[PDB]
RNA sequence: AUGCUGAGAACUUUCCAGAGAUGGAUUGGUGCCUUCGGGAACUCAGACACAGGUGCUGCAUGGCCAGCUCGUGUCGUGAGAUGUUGGGUUAAGUCCCGUAACGAGCGCAACCUCCUUAGUUACCAGCACCUCGGGUGGGCACUCUAAGGAGACUGCCGGUGACAAACCGGAGGAAGGUGUCAAGUCAUCAUGGCCCUUACGGCCAGGGCUACACACGUGCUACAAUGGUCGGUACAAAGGGUUGCCAAGCCGCGAGGUGGAGCUAAUCCCAUAAAACCGAUCGUAGUCCGGAUCGCAGUCUGCAACUCGACUGCGUGAAGUCGGAAUCGCUAGUAAUCGUGAAUCAGAAUGUCACGGU
């Protein structure tokens, strides 16, 4: 069927896509985008491959993603949109370019360096 | 001397609908938190217009008119008199200097709503006559006496 | 910074694989420091090169990797009861002492490392024996051996890194292995310790 | 801390020239071996010097004293 | 079945000696459940002179794994608990 | 020296030289079930009983060095061990990882 | 640490001159191998010798940005030089082509997404049930933090350049080009010219190391207005855990000593918490942020809190107003304000804190 498994993922997560075809719903983490978020901003970022792709008609999205921070996994619904449908057709292959929504950013807090502060914020020197 | 950055900007509003606004949280945010960032980042621009009567897209673009500048500031050598260097440069240059020091008088206004002391000086650009607006007519009269070095020692 | 700590699996294997609980850690830590203290005053006779200490069932495992079994050995176990005796005394668990043979014995650096201080405190010459050491230890097996001499040599205010270099030895990958058989020693004046790099061929 | 949940102090051998001494008279000094050891609240005006190597001080005790160490007779640094 | 072993090598090649031995005997015993590395970072000093900005990182691994046998007969358990170890492992059994 | 590192040693037997009545002494004072009466017969205790009875002088160090610093709790040894057991093998699991 | 000789082997030496060790009344014991000879460990002990350097001494006694040297060959009378210059390039002694030079070692460069089998005891993607916290079968697929792994390109086309190192541009695809500076230790293993030599072989030691009289290596914290005082939110939560960590506390405004769910921890003790909504009266202050000697005094180590300690309850006693003379120093994951749990088995180890969600 359409019973699929996609993943987003912010600070090591594992995550669930109950996904079907529909009409442009969207949940996530089993409440709603109106129920668990609000006084925010980051809820419609995931608007712009959403209303690009014209998937606001088709589609039934409830991404599942736990961990993190406040708004880091909000940095995690910029990635699960596309993941679990691209695994359905190849339509929307080569459009998805310009946003550049997928890469696990390496480049968050690695291992800790002894000398220094931080992981590369140099301390005080003379 | 090789230039090796790539220039990216990263411009989606998710309700504001700007062209070259929407990234710009990050004197808003003091290193602090977001969710007190939320009735200033465009809450404040739901806060311009409220005793106004237009669209807060309006009065943010034409700040490019009379706070920006037209010369530049930086200082250079020749054998004697260290010669500042004055051209007709690129919008990234003179509108550089038309947004970020338009905010940055807001703590000698010291008012109610910390929401409004942020973004209570935006509006004040339709005649243009605030605070920014000053110190851009200073330029081009304290660059009389450098606009011929451009090529001649410069 | 140890390049010698790295290989502590994929290459090499651990000479003490033994195991007591979390709080019980640091029970067979008190056995694990007189044994090597008493081979290197006393049996520097059939020199040793390592040394595996491991807990098996129900006693202790020391295994004692020398060269002369005809100094040691002799006439059915007279001397086999009397490293049983000498060592597990005051160590905490009692060992089986088993002996193997390292045939061709001139690969360890060990066994070169504690042959030169029975040959330097008797005015035996500094400089033409360090060669020598490597001039007839290399006929067949090894490709290469490096000798930092960075010491006394005769004078005592010398900071000279000598160069008795005979090869090809990379000391800083960890495929092409290091040898570290640092032996210390009391000559007629001056401390001189005893240094060998021996570089076998690798994997 | 250092509360009263010690509320007495029964110490026995820091006592058998204090607590029996209260028959006999006072003319002569209890000398201490310590910079800790303490006596009874009700003494109260005994006289203890601070021990500790060279010479001795003045050390007056009045009837309103319940808190801390012997520590001020002679001070901890006594200025030198 | 739980033990207390060292690592990577010194459990994964002694629960291979387990599972197959038990299965000949006409038995039925569960596969391995896995464990993670135990984060546990480890900060010395190594500088000759004394200094601040001079430290490194270390490891002990703990590594033990989940089995259980459906049928308790097995003598794989006991007779073969002197065979499970090399020269320091300690088999600890569960009869589960 | 060598009447220092064999007069404090030694406090492995005297500390805990009686060993039976400091444990029937010190546990019962953490109960509030003695009487008023009785705040003094517990403290006939320790001290003029010779006061090597107490452990506020032990400290904790290195077996063949002796060096109390850089003393851990899964060892019996010191800092400057670490760099020179593993490597000889002289210490189990200390593998380097990330 | 000592060689010769000892009654009693060793213990007990708790109790008394100790306000402060023990010598001893030492409250009892003869032990120990049996050619029934002999032998040996110790609380202290009387001789000879010493061990201790705890002053001195890093000067005949420390070894763990990028370029420097050897060997061979040459030119030069020689020291010395060529190699390593240059031309085009490089994070680079990185190279390409030239070039009486050719090969080397050292620094640099490199070395430290794919998966069978998976979840005895978490719990709900299969689902009944549930207090919809999952008691529990089932969670191996619509999974719970992976041991170890194809791992990331000079790979490729095209314009420059001698075509050549590189340098500019495009793939795919919500991933593509990275051997140095007469100085701290004859002292954590070492080692000297003189020494204490009834002695730093004796130790229970008869206390006398901060007059404020300054510059400062200065280096969180605010500029009184987002305004002056709390017990509340979708909410941290596991390991070491057989002399340990120390429940909901009955105690509480805030003290979770008797209690003890956890005693070998998909358990838990600090177990409570996240800078959000519109937070109150009143709407912009060297002051209703302000307490430096006068917390006295409150059943927790337990023989050792007689004019001094956490417990911040805010009745009081202030100096925080755009950083200017001039300079710590910021070109990308950065300039940047949420905390550490555990011993030789007793828990106040602060500028570089396991996660700064910006």
């Amino acid at each position: 069927a359409t019973q699929n498994y996609g993943t987003g993922r912010r600070k090591t997560a594992t995550a669930r896509v109950f996904l079907r075809p529909g009409t442009g719903k969207i949940s996530i983490n089993n409440r709603g985008l109106d129920q668990f978020f609000g006084r925010e901003t980051a809820r419609m970022v995931v608007r712009q491959p959403l209303e690009l792709t014209e998937t606001v008609e088709k589609f039934d999205i409830f991404v599942t993603v736990v961990g993190g921070g406040v708004s880091g996994q909000a940095g995690a619904i910029r990635h699960g949109i596309t993941r679990a449908l691209i695994e359905y057709d190849e339509t929307l292959r080569s459009s998805l370019r310009k946003a550049g929504y997928v890469t696990r950013d390496a480049r968050e807090v690695e291992r800790k360096k002894v000398g220094l502060r931080k992981a590369r914020k140099r301390p005080q020197y003379s | 001397r090789r230039r090796v950055a790539a220039k990216r900007e990263v411009l989606a509003d998710p309700k504001y609908g700007s062209q070259i606004l929407a990234k710009f949280m990050n004197h808003v945010m003091e290193s602090g938190k977001k969710a007190v960032a939320e009735r200033i980042v465009y809450g404040a621009l739901d806060k311009v217009k409220e005793r106004g009567k237009a669209d807060p897209l309006e009065t943010f673009e034409k700040a490019l008119d009379a706070i920006a500048p037209l010369v530049e500031v930086k200082s250079r050598r020749v054998g004697g008199a260290t010669y500042q260097v004055p051209v007709e440069v690129r919008p990234s240059r003179r509108n550089a200097l038309a947004m970020r020091w338009l905010v940055d008088f807001a703590r000698k206004r010291g008012e109610k709503s910390m929401a409004l002391r942020l973004a209570g000086e935006l509006l004040d650009a339709a005649e243009g006559k605030g605070a920014a607006v000053k110190k851009r007519e200073d330029v081009h009269r304290m660059a009389e006496a450098n606009k011929a070095f451009s090529h001649y020692r410069f | 910074v140890h390049p010698n700590g790295i290989r502590l699996g994929i290459v090499k294997e651990h000479t003490s694989v033994w195991y007591a609980d979390r709080k019980n850690y640091a029970d067979y830590l008190f056995a694990d420091l007189k044994v090597r203290e008493y081979l290197q005053d006393k049996l520097k006779s059939a020199s040793v090169s390592r040394i595996d200490i491991h807990r098996p069932a129900q006693t202790a495992r020391i295994t004692i990797h020398t060269a002369r079994p005809g100094i040691v050995i002799g006439k059915k176990g007279e001397d086999v009861e009397k490293l049983r005796q000498d060592l597990t005394k005051q160590m905490g668990v009692p060992v089986h002492i088993n002996i193997e043979e390292i045939r061709k014995p001139e690969l360890d650096a060990m066994l070169v490392a504690q042959s030169v201080a029975q040959q330097l405190e008797r005015r035996v010459m500094f400089r033409r024996a360090m060669k020598r050491a490597v001039q007839n230890a290399m006929r067949i097996g090894a490709k290469g051996i490096k000798i930092q001499v960075s010491g006394r040599l005769g004078g005592a205010e010398i900071a000279r890194t000598e160069w008795y270099r005979e090869g090809r030895v990379p000391l800083h990958t960890l495929r092409a292995d290091i040898d570290y058989a640092t032996y210390e020693a009391h000559t007629t004046y001056g401390v001189i310790g005893v240094k060998v790099w021996i570089f076998k061929g690798e994997v | 801390p250092r509360s009263l949940k010690k509320g007495p102090f029964i110490d026995l051998h820091l006592l058998k020239k204090v607590e029996v001494a209260v028959e006999k008279n006072d003319r002569k000094p209890i000398k201490t071996w310590s910079r800790r050891s303490m006596i009874l609240p009700h003494m109260v005006g005994l006289t203890i010097a601070v021990h500790n190597g060279r010479q001795h001080v003045p050390v007056l005790v009045n009837e309103d004293m319940v808190g801390h160490k012997l520590g001020e007779f002679a001070a901890t640094r006594t200025y030198r | 079945i739980r033990l207390k072993a060292f690592d990577h090598r010194l459990i994964d090649q002694s629960t291979q000696e387990i599972v197959e031995t038990a299965k000949r005997t006409g038995a039925q015993v569960r596969g391995p459940i896995p464990l993670p590395t135990r984060k546990e970072r480890f900060t010395v000093l190594i500088s000759p002179h004394v200094n601040k900005d001079a430290r490194d990182q270390y490891e002990i691994r703990t590594h033990k794994r989940v089995l259980d046998i459906v049928q308790p007969t097995d003598k794989t358990v006991d007779a073969l608990m002197k065979l499970d170890l090399a020269a320091g492992v300690e088999v600890q059994i569960s009869l589960g | 020296k060598e009447s220092m590192k064999n007069r404090e040693l030694k406090r492995q037997l005297t500390v805990a030289k009686y060993a039976k009545k400091r444990a029937e002494l010190k546990a019962i004072i953490a109960n509030p079930n003695s009487s008023a009466e009785e705040r003094w017969n517990a403290q006939v205790a320790l001290q003029k009983q010779p006061r090597d009875a107490s452990a506020s002088r032990l400290r904790n160090r290195c077996r063949l060095t002796g060096r109390p610093h850089g003393f851990y709790r899964k060892f019996g040894l010191s800092r400057n061990k670490l760099r020179e057991a593993a490597m000889r093998g002289d210490v189990p699991g200390l593998v380097k990882a990330s």
